[PDB]
Formats: structure tokens, sequence, C-alpha cells
RNA sequence: GUAAGAGCCUAGCAUGUAGAACUGGUUACCU
RNA sequence: GUGCUCGCUUCGGCAGCACAUAUACUAAAAUUGGAACGAUACAGAGAAGAUUAGCAUGGCCCCUGCGCAAGGAUGACACGCAAAUUCGUGAAGCGUU
């Protein structure tokens, strides 16, 4: 691969801000990841029907 | 007892403190050279414990050689090491002033008869990591199933 | 910064005088109108010079 | 499409100038040579401050 | 932005064993080996027959990870900075993909350069929070074979024509195959597969430390070392920070107190707060479980 | 030295100056290598000066 | 006044980069304490003084690093609030017409 | 029918770096 | 190293004193990575039919140029299921209270 960018979007977050924080704890708390059931999916199904 | 040793310091810039000085030039390399040389120096600190004058370093040899400078007149004078002299410049091929090479210690230094074993030896293992060279596998592989 | 010099000049009136009508419609519109719609105005400012040339 | 208007200008500070003098450039252009090196002030007939204040 | 600042920020392994100092600066010297943009070289010599260092990163990128511009190793304890966040969290998360990497490091120069400029300025509540293991592997005393001339290269060849003259070290250099070898600048500052630090934490957890509550509900501790020469009134005045404090049971003879406590998590708290570290009365008070 | 350093250094390994300080491609140029070859009046100004001076 | 000048001579510089070629030795001391301090460091001090001399810079050598990398704009400082008044209700008709 | 993507192929221009973390342990009472 | 030493004191050595006071990006290297615009295959000029002068717009695209000139195919890119907060009528059939 011979380019400048590009690679550093699956790598991490590309230009990260990451969320103003305050009053409330959020450091505990965090989101389930997508189920990946690679035996059914296709490329039309996470797009979704245009 | 919420701050660290960094953060207990009288610090101006992540390290200490560091402010500018005004010593004199030749006290300033008199003591530099002196730690250098030798392995003691006066304390350039401005307080520490605010009583006289302490010596910082190899401070055993400091009073064995009772706290001289490089600019001093030294206690020690023996063992000096012996080299050609011909200060002449008539001879050509034959001069060496200040070039003049000691009569003991000589040029070029291979390290022993076994440290250069082990150093092709260790050549030998950088080199099987570059490697380039693969020979067309013809190891035959049989038997009866 | 290049400068304006011969012959970016018509592209540059064009290109201040849309800027100036932008300006003016954003601060003629009221208080609870949806803030879209320069582009239409900016196409009939188009047209009414066409029209004008035209006569 | 690759024939259209611009609805967003260019944003100053990024540029020669702007932020660290383009991080110190050693590039410079005939026009940025010195030349009128001297400010001139209003001469006291001209119409200088002090003449211009205490007058109706 | 170009980085010019005056006086660098150094350890004390790496600015040398001489209290006087001559060093160069130059202003806009090298690039940084991470930020890639160009900052104000230091140049000085430790001792006598050191190596003459300079600083490899910026002001900012020490400032970012609390590290010297050389060794690139904490300022307050000279570990490597994977053993430091091992012992903290990872909350920095600093871009390594290139175009990511200078804008973070645009934005962190601008946030920096708009403060105060004495703090590390994300590191810092973190770094409140201190004295983990990191504290039981800090080395004590100046590690000044750092400071050394590299493996004169013709030496290797045994063609070294300048001999005793040479200013290049005349000795072994470490065998390739071992892990303490390759140790590239970014693994070292982004705290990725450092194998120095990879080995401090391998000593740090097989470091003697605390075991659970074997049996349910057992506050019981089990002192060792207690020794004849301290008073069971100083114990509880040690002792009444954790909580509700139940009988102490003292025994003289084998050296061994006994100590119960009301719920086993202030038992826990306190194996926590005492294994291998407490030291009272200048006497070191071992206390285990059964 | 100065003007060939500034040759190989742009890659223009086509181009030859001579001793004499005249300039000339090594061989036929496509589209590409002739506009990145172009040189300005700073580059043809100090190699005729030196020119003149090595006459 | 003051203030201004000193930017100004800073960005003038470029337009006469070498007329009289620069000279620099001002060399100076600076006394610096290196928080560090249970002493095994200095080697036994408290504080160490470091004579800084500037490096001689070369009349004859190009500048060193390319400086024509471009980086998008990062973040603005944080949005202040906007301090509107309570907002005339909008009716149909007018939004309409 | 162009000397440019793309896209491949083979190439060569800068560096002279930072770093090497390695040692401690006892047992005991009444029914 | 040189010189003075009403230094021992010979013309040999030594003693004292004076003057002279800290070079080096430390390499003849070991390494370490990235580039070129050339071939070699596929490929063919923007403006709603065709042939086309161009001047802009914007930036994680640059090149030639001393250029705040001017060129680079109008230098290239730009061609998009282009959906952003926020709903309701009337009649009919079936089941329900
Ligand atoms: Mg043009
Ligand atoms: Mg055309
Ligand atoms: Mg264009
Ligand atoms: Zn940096
Ligand atoms: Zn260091
Ligand atoms: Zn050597």
């Amino acid at each position: 691969r011979k380019r400048k960018r590009g690679v550093d979007y699956n790598a991490e977050i590309p230009f990260e801000k990451k969320p103003a924080l305050g009053f409330y704890d959020t450091s505990e708390e965090n989101y389930q990841a997508l189920d990946a059931d690679f035996r059914k999916l296709r490329q039309q199904d996470l797009d979704g029907e245009l | 007892p919420f701050r660290t040793q960094q953060m207990a310091a009288p610090r101006n810039m992540l390290s200490g403190y560091a402010e500018p000085a005004h010593i004199n030039d030749f006290m300033f390399e008199q003591q530099r050279r002196t730690f250098a040389t030798y392995g003691y120096a006066l304390d350039p600190s401005l307080d520490n414990h605010q009583v006289s004058a302490k010596y910082i370093g190899s401070v055993e040899e400091a009073e064995k050689n009772q706290g001289l400078t490089v600019f001093e007149t030294g206690q020690k004078k023996t063992e000096k090491r012996k080299k050609f002299k011909e200060n002449d410049a008539s001879n050509i091929d034959g001069f060496l002033g200040p070039w003049a090479k000691y009569v003991d210690e000589k040029d070029v230094a291979k390290p022993s008869e076994e440290e250069q074993k082990e150093l092709d030896e260790i050549t030998a293992k950088r080199q099987k990591k570059g490697k380039q060279e693969e020979e067309k596998p013809g190891e035959e592989k049989t038997i009866l199933h | 910064a290049k400068t304006v010099t011969k012959q970016r000049v018509e592209s540059h009136f064009d290109l201040e005088l849309r800027a100036a009508v932008m300006h003016d419609i954003l601060d003629m519109m009221p208080e609870g109108i949806k803030q879209n719609k320069a582009r239409t105005i900016l196409q009939h400012l188009s047209e009414a010079w066409r029209c004008w040339k035209a006569n | 499409t690759a024939a259209r208007p611009t609805f967003e200008p260019a944003r100053g500070g990024r540029g020669k100038g702007e932020g660290d003098l383009s991080q110190l450039s050693k590039q410079y252009s005939s026009r940025d040579l010195p030349s009128h090196t001297k400010i001139k002030y209003r001469q006291t007939t001209q119409d200088a401050p002090e003449e211009v204040r205490n007058r109706d | 932005n170009w980085e010019d600042a005056d006086f660098p920020i150094l350890c004390q392994t790496c600015l040398g064993e001489n209290p006087y100092i001559r060093m160069t600066k130059e202003k806009y010297g090298k690039e940084c080996k991470i930020c890639a943009r160009p900052f104000t070289v230091f140049r000085w010599c430790p001792g006598v027959r050191m190596r003459f260092k300079k600083t490899e990163v910026c002001q900012t990128c020490s400032k970012l990870k609390n590290v010297c511009q050389t060794c690139l190793l904490d300022l307050e304890y000279g570990l490597p900075i994977q053993v430091r966040d091992a012992g903290l969290s990872f909350k920095d998360d600093m871009p390594k993909s290139d175009v990511n990497k200078e804008y973070y490091t645009q934005n962190m120069e601008r946030e920096i350069s708009n403060s105060d400029g004495t703090r590390p300025v994300g590191m810092l509540g973190k770094a409140t929070s201190t004295s983990d293991m990191l504290l039981k592997l800090a080395r004590t005393t100046p590690y000044y074979k750092r400071n050394r001339p590299h493996i004169c290269s013709f030496w290797v060849k045994g063609e070294c024509k300048r001999g005793e003259e040479c200013p290049y070290r005349h000795e072994k250099p470490t065998d390739p195959d071992d892990p303490l070898a390759d140790q590239n600048i970014k693994d070292r500052y982004y705290g990725i597969n450092d194998p120095v630090a990879d080995k401090l934490l391998k000593r740090a957890s097989t470091m003697p430390r605390l075991d659970p509550p074997e049996d349910k509900t057992i506050t019981t501790l089990y002192v060792g070392g207690l020794g004849d020469t301290i008073t069971e009134t100083d114990l509880r005045n040690h002792f009444y920070q954790f909580g509700e404090i139940r009988t102490i049971t003292v025994v003289q003879r084998q050296q061994c107190a006994f100590i119960q406590f009301a719920t086993r998590q202030a038992a826990e708290v306190a194996a926590e707060k005492s294994f291998n570290k407490l030291i009272v009365n200048g006497r070191r008070l071992n206390v285990k479980w059964g | 030295n100065m003007l060939n350093l500034l040759i190989h250094r742009k890659n223009l390994n086509y181009l030859h100056l001579d001793y004499n300080f005249n300039l000339k491609p090594v061989k036929t140029l496509t589209t590409k290598e002739r506009k990145k070859s172009r040189f300005g009046n700073a580059f043809h100004l100090c190699r005729e000066v030196l020119r003149l001076t090595k006459l | 006044r003051v203030a201004l000048e000193k930017s100004v001579s800073q960005k003038v510089a470029a337009a006469m980069p070498v007329r009289a070629a620069d000279k620099l030795a001002p060399a100076q001391y600076i006394r610096y304490t290196p928080s560090q301090q249970g002493v095994a460091f200095n080697s036994g001090a408290k504080q160490r003084v470091i004579r800084m001399v500037e490096m001689q810079k070369d009349p004859m050598e190009p500048p060193r690093f390319k400086i024509n990398k471009k980086i998008p704009r990062g973040p603005p400082s944080p949005p202040a609030p906007v301090m509107h008044s309570p907002s005339r209700k909008m009716t149909v008709k007018e939004q309409q017409e």
C-alpha cells in the first residue's frame, strides 16, 4: 500500500474528539458491540435497502 | 498528602526550578575541570544546609590531594609515559615534534584470538536472518499406504 | 493570497456580489424561517441579470 | 459538479504569517523588501494634533 | 509549529554526575523522533568517558507523557512508560497513523500553549494516585552505563586502526537473538511491546503479594516478626483507620499477633496496606493468612 | 558542482551540464519530464554568469 | 507598542535574512534544582550550574526541514452560550409568505 | 490518438539515533 | 616544552618558580527506513447533440517559476439511491369496552 492517508480509518478513530465530560460519572458504563453472524450476512444487509 | 516528590518541590517547568546565575567564568570552569580531572568540587548550591563549605564528589580523594584545582601546581609527580622525540625539523621523514607517539602503546587493536571467532559467529547469526539463499527442495518423501 | 489582477476581475466581482446577497438574505429573513433557500434566490438573481441583458 | 459556486469562503489563519509565520519561512517576495521605512508625521502647519486640539 | 523553549527537561542519570555542565543550544537542530517537527536540541557531556547525549524529543512530547527528553523514562521514577501506564490507566491513546498524529500534535500543542507550562497536562490527576509496584522496582541510584559510547564497529571487524585512541568501546555487543535487543523509539515511547518494560512487569508480577481469605469471612491476621520491643497501644493507633476493629490476640512468645476485623473487606484492605510495605518503629511487621 | 547538485537533487538524471555550462538533455524527453525539468531565470542567469567567468 | 515592535522585528528579519550575517556569543549561566533529591544524583548536591552557549550557525547552510506539510484545522475554542431572547412566535401565514 | 491517472514492476535518497532493571523468611496450649 | 633560578651543582640528573589550561554533529562505520514520475499491460479531455476559448470556487492533491506574475487538459479532484428536528383527514369492514 502506497499512500499518505487512508489507512487511518480502520486503524483508529480518524480525527478523534473525546466527548467533553462532566457532572455525571461516565467511566463504568460501556456499550455492547454488534453480533457478527458471518454465515448469513450480506453487503446488502449492512447498508440496508436503498 | 495529595502531591508527589515532583509536585511538592518548588519547580518551574516539569523537572525543577531553573533560574539564571551570574557566576564568574574562571571559577565555574575551575570547579568544572576540578571535578572532571579528579572527582570532587565545591558545592554551587546556595543553601543546602546554610553552614560553611562542603565538597561534593569523591570526597575521600579531596582531602588526600588537599583540595587542589587544575590551575595549581600538583602534589604528585611520577610515572611519566615515555615518547619518541625528533625536534629538529631537519631530517625529512623522521620529524615528529608534538606528533610524537609514546614508546609503549601502539596502533591497530585486534580484540583477541577467541573474540574474533565469537564476533564471526555473531555476524553469522546476523547472516541467517537476512536470508537470500534457498535451494529447490528435491528431498524425496515416500512410503507404503 | 493570490491577487486579483486582470483575468480574475469579472470572476471576483461575481464571487463578491453573490456573497453580499448571501449576507443580505441571511439578515433579511425573520426569526423563524427555515434558513434554507439561499441557492434558489441566487438562481433568481442570475435569471434577473440574464433578463436584464436580454431586455 | 465542476462548475459550482462557493457558499463558504476560505478561512484565514493557516498560512505564511498565520500562527508561526508558516514556521518562519525563508521565502520572501520582491514586494516584501524594505521600502518606505520611515513614517512621516504631520508638521505644525499641516494638521498636527496639538494644532487641532485648541480649535473651535 | 516549531518548538523553541529554553533549557530542556531532563532526568539525573543523563544530566551527569558532574554538577557543572557545559551544554550547547541549537535553535531548530533536529526533528523530533516522534512528533517529526523541529525542536531545540541541547547537547551536553555528562562526565569524562561519556557519549555527548542530546535531547531526542520535543518539550511538548515530554509534557504529554511526563518523560525525559533523551532516556524517555519517567521524570519521577525512572521507568519505561509501559510500566508506568501498567501501574496507572492508559486513557491518553495518542494516535500512531500519520495525519491523525500530526493533527493530535497540533491540537495538544495549542492546548499546552493555552495553559501554564508546568504540569503533565493529562497525566496530572492520574499522577496523583501512585505508589503501585513501580515504587518497589524504581531504580535507587543512577545507571551511568546508559551514558556510554557505542561499540566500535571497526573493532568488530578486527580492524580498529585507532586502537587506544578510539573513543568507542572495545567490548562485546549483545547477541541479537535476545528480546532485549530490538527496541524501537516509538515502541519505547507509546508504551507498546517494550521488552524492558515487559521484563519489569514480569518481575513486578512475581513480586510477593497478597493472598485472599481462602475460607469465608475469616478476618484473622497472623503477624510474624512482631518483635518484643514494640507495644500494643501503638498497634490500635495504627489500626483504627480501617473500621470497626474486633479483638486482637497477642502472643509475644512466637512473635505472632492475631487480628480480627468486622468485615472481610477490612481485612483485605489491611492486607493491601500492610503486606511487605509497613515498617513501624523502624522494624518490619510481617502479616500472613492462617 | 553547485548547479549539478541542484540537478541531481531534483532527480533530473536525463539532463547534463557539461564543463562549459551548456545544459543539454541526455535523451529525448516525455512531456512530463520536460515540464519537470524547466528551469527559470535564476538557474540560467547563474549558469551563464559562470560561463562568462569560465571563459 | 514595545510588545508589538518585537514581533515586527521577528517578522521583518526574513525580508533581509543575510545582510551583515549574525553574531552569537552571550554565553550565559543558569542555576537548576533537579527536584529529584535524595542524593545519589548530582554527586551529593542539591543544585547544578549550567553554562549555555548557543550553537554557532553555519552561514552557508540551506533550511533543513520540510515546512510545506499541511494538516486540517483543529477544533475551535469551547462554544460560548448564545444568550438570545425568548424568541418571537412564528405564524403559518408568514412562514408561507 | 496523447504523455497522465491508475496500476504494476524494478528501483535508492535520507540516517550516524534513544534504550538494555539483575538477589531475602519461625509455631505453638486446656477437655 | 621553554626560560630564569647568585637551586643543589655538574654540564649528567633532579628540585622550585614563571608562562602555556580542556578539541570533537566524537566514524575510516554498523545499521535503519523511504523514494522515484522510465518501461510493461489496461486505460482517453469540462460545460444537458457534436466541436470546443477559458476565468474562478474549496483543501489531509500537488508540479514548473524569484514570484503577491503566469502556466500545468479551464492542472487535477468535485458527478451525489443529494431525505435534518416534526404530522394529520374522511369513509368502510372486522374484533373489543
Ligand atoms: Mg490557470
Ligand atoms: Mg481547453
Ligand atoms: Mg483549476
Ligand atoms: Zn516531539
Ligand atoms: Zn534521560
Ligand atoms: Zn575503536
